[PDB]
């Protein structure tokens, strides 16, 4: 399927919240895990270029993001995995993807490219697309943070 | 005196399930991040003449998946207690494959608390 329109699947997150500090704590763990994972993906892109490890990293963040209902992040992760398995060889651009958002106003007053990184063989095509998706994931992560922050009345 | 092993390849997911178990009155919970680690923990508990009342086992994990882990645990260690699959694909097809590996129940992800409660009631010996 394509990317979900909504940053948060409240049907999923509400289950976690019904168990409430717990959920906020869990969201903070997530946020740290994401930052690590992205930094690991980047390292792979600029260094070893192991598609198999990029697949693995995507697998890991997918599981976390999906469980918290951060379904757009989860979707990008799944694309990263497919790109890394060489099953896909396209990835949409940032404008196209943000144009599917259920509430596009969340983007007013932010540079959607703010967190972009770049890098520099069959594998080049895929590596480049994974780089592109990683940049997408960084934006999706920031948007998720913005929404979660507004819900918890605190900067996460 | 219920003791539960939670096997999930992501800490976040592990904490979600631990919290669920805690809210159901269960506090003795061990964690494993993969299939081998799980086997290792059962083997250890097993080295101490003790055992888990139930294991919740993530199906799709790297290195050693939940199917392999389950089979190693059952065959090498003689563990006969319930191993419940944590799965993203509750399609009847995969559900059979889990049973064939030695699992005896399933919870679909995202885990829903009422389903977790039912599993505990039905299969967890000594559960309040």
């Amino acid at each position: 399927s394509t990317i979900p329109s909504e940053i948060i699947n409240w049907t999923i997150l509400n289950e976690i919240i019904s168990m409430d500090d717990f959920s906020k704590g869990l969201i903070i763990q997530f946020i740290d895990q994401a930052q690590t994972t992205f930094a690991q993906m980047q390292r792979q892109l600029d260094g070893e270029k192991n598609l198999t490890e990029l697949d693995n990293l995507g697998h890991f963040l997918k599981g976390s993001s999906a469980a918290l209902g951060l379904q757009r992040i989860a979707w990008v992760c799944e694309r990263i995995q497919n790109l890394g398995r060489k099953m896909e060889h396209f990835f949409p651009n940032k404008t196209e993807l943000v144009n599917t958002l259920s509430d596009k106003s969340i983007i007013n007053g932010i540079n959607i490219d703010e967190d972009d990184e770049e890098i520099k063989d069959e594998n080049s095509i895929y590596l480049i697309l994974i780089a592109k998706a990683l940049n997408q994931s960084r934006l999706e992560f920031k948007l998720a943070r913005i929404e979660l922050s507004k819900y918890y009345n605190t900067n996460l | 005196s219920v003791k539960i092993l939670v096997v999930e390849d992501n800490h976040v997911n592990q904490e979600v399930i631990k919290r669920m178990l805690n809210l159901e009155g269960i506090e003795n919970i061990e964690l494993a991040c993969d299939g081998q680690e799980a086997f290792d923990k059962v083997k250890e508990l097993t080295s101490k003449g003790e055992n888990y009342n139930m294991i919740f086992m993530d199906v799709q994990m790297p290195k050693v998946d939940g199917l392999l882990s389950t089979k190693m645990i059952r065959r090498d260690l003689g563990y006969t207690s319930p191993i419940v699959a944590l799965t993203a694909f509750a399609d009847d097809s995969n559900i059979k494959e889990c049973l064939e590996s030695g699992m005896n129940g399933f919870l679909s992800k995202p885990i829903k608390r009422p389903k977790l409660k039912t599993i505990l009631t039905e299969f967890c010996a000594a559960y309040q």
